[PDB]
């Protein structure tokens, strides 16, 4: 037996939820192959510490 | 006199223990201990002056003590605050006297008896050790002046403390980002150099190479891995009354705007300090070049190469530059 | 209750009180922004 | 605090003119 | 205990690393010249009434 909340959500919010999920998937697929999309932690790891930077400068 | 030395050490230790654990109402102990430094007996002066360094390094607060005078207050309403104010004023007075004595003892023309030279060396070591943490305190200018006068001597190789003082100054300039302490040191350094017609050792001039205020790094540099609990867990909280929680919210909302304003002020002051320090450093370098000192050219050119873009013979020197293991000299090679 | 009078000491005390009032007024009026408080910290 | 509220403006002004 | 000459507190106080080896052409700096220079600089960089009455870049364009 279907619960009341399930009926309400499927009658009200299912369509836009599915559309937004599709749009998010499309955007992720589009930007998967692009170059220049990195997380802050990854950017910090690539940048290195200060001492690593004086090592690189030398 | 050896038993007298033991009795003096016992008295100093007793005073240090008396003032160490709870210094607010043991003020007279600290006052007498500081008075012992001015004693004409070399033994008392040495032992008290060397023992007072940990005392100050522990009892100096985390800020600068303002000259809070009663004229604007007219309060007379304090029970545990009045004693704190008295302790702060007495600490300022005693620290002032101690720093003055250190400065007076540092000045030794190297012609008196060796006891006075030893006194000056010990005073210089005490001042060097004190400035590592008392830089954010009153009368730092006197310590900076005496240390730089010791460093800016024409001959410093015979001094057994020049290495340590240069290392401390380099560390201070390296770890200072805002540029306040760096500018404060550079003003005195320029003032001393102008008196000596810009005549120092390449090694001395090498301290300006460590100025952090004249350095730029990656906007997203990786700091050290620092891990801490983000928030206290909800089920492990301490009970707070409604008034306590409201006061907590109010103080948090005040602290957030105070932090924002502090960041803005630091950002706007770093640029001005950087400009002033660039002016001073370039003036010093150009005056050295015009004087044409054969033993200072390489360091000057290295400084210009390092700090040029921020603007609008190793056996002939001691005290290799700070972080020399990674700072490969661009122009001042061997 | 104090039954004593001074000629110039009263005027000097009045001047000191006025100076303290003006200084407190200046500080209160200038502390309306947190930037001044932050600057005073490093002052 | 702001203790100036112990003096009204007219009193403060008439004492400032005394100086 | 160990039967030392100094007391335990005195032993702790005087065994700190600061108590190391602690056992009981030519020129001298010209303070007068620097004082005169500071006075000249102060002159080159710039009474009974109350205060409430009287008052009433080399880093501008770097490469970045």
């Amino acid at each position: 037996k279907v619960s009341k909340s399930t009926k309400k959500f499927q009658s009200k919010h299912l369509k836009h939820t599915l559309d937004q999920r599709r749009k998010e998937k499309i955007q992720k697929k589009r930007i998967q192959g692009r170059r220049g999309n990195k997380t802050d932690q990854e950017k910090a790891d690539a940048a290195g510490t200060r001492e690593q930077q004086q090592l690189k400068k030398s | 006199t050896e038993e007298k030395i033991l009795q003096l050490k016992e008295d100093i230790a007793d005073l240090v223990t008396k003032v160490m654990e709870e210094p607010e109402e043991n003020t007279a102990a600290l006052g007498r201990l500081c008075k012992m430094v001015e004693s004409k007996n070399p033994n008392t002066c040495k032992f008290s002056m060397l023992a007072l360094v940990p005392v100050f390094k522990s009892i100096i607060p985390g800020y600068r003590i303002r000259p809070l005078t009663e004229t604007e207050k007219k309060e007379k309403v304090s029970k545990e605050v009045s004693k704190l104010r008295n302790f702060e004023q007495a600490l300022v007075y005693n620290y002032k006297n101690y720093v003055g004595r250190l400065q007076s003892l540092s000045k030794t023309p190297s012609n008196a008896a060796p006891i006075q030279v030893s006194l000056g060396i010990l005073a210089t070591q005490a001042a060097k050790e004190l400035i590592s943490t008392a830089s954010h305190f009153n009368f730092r200018t006197d310590i900076f002046t005496l240390l730089l006068r010791r460093i800016c001597k024409p001959r410093i190789s015979t001094d057994p403390t020049s290495i340590q003082i240069i290392q401390t100054f380099e560390t201070l300039l390296n770890e200072d980002e805002e540029g306040s302490i760096s500018f404060e040191i550079l003003r005195i350094f320029n003032k001393i150099l102008k008196t000596r017609n810009f005549n120092i050792e390449e090694s001395v001039l090498n301290m300006l190479l460590s100025l952090d205020v004249l350095h730029d790094y990656d906007p997203n540099t990786k700091l050290k891995g620092n891990v801490s609990a983000p928030k206290l867990k909800k089920k492990d909280r301490v009970h707070l009354s409604k008034k306590q929680r409201k006061a907590r919210k109010e103080m948090q909302q005040i602290e957030e705007e105070m932090r924002n304003a502090e960041q803005a002020v630091s950002a706007e002051e770093r640029e001005r300090n950087q400009s002033e320090i660039l002016k001073i450093v370039f003036t010093i370098y150009l005056n050295i070049l015009k004087n044409n000192a054969k033993t200072l050219i390489g360091s000057v050119l290295e400084g210009l190469t390092k700090f040029g873009n921020m603007a609008n013979y190793r056996s002939l020197r001691l005290a290799d530059p700070l972080n020399n293991e990674i700072i490969k000299p661009s122009v001042n090679v061997s | 209750m104090i039954k004593d009078k001074d000629s110039a000491a009263d005027a000097d005390d009045l001047e000191s009180e006025l100076n303290a009032m003006y200084s407190d007024y200046k500080t209160r009026r200038s502390e309306r922004d947190a930037k001044f408080r932050a600057k005073q910290a490093r002052g | 605090l702001s203790r100036y509220v112990k003096w009204p403006e007219y009193v403060r002004v008439q004492r400032q003119k005394k100086i | 205990e160990g039967d030392h000459k100094l007391s335990s507190k005195a032993r702790m106080i005087f065994n700190d690393p600061i108590f190391n080896n602690v056992e009981p052409f030519d020129s001298d700096y010209d303070s007068e010249e620097e004082k005169n220079q500071t006075k000249k600089e102060k002159h080159s960089r710039d009474e009974n009434l109350p205060d409430w009455f009287l008052e009433d870049a080399m880093n501008a364009r770097p490469i970045k």
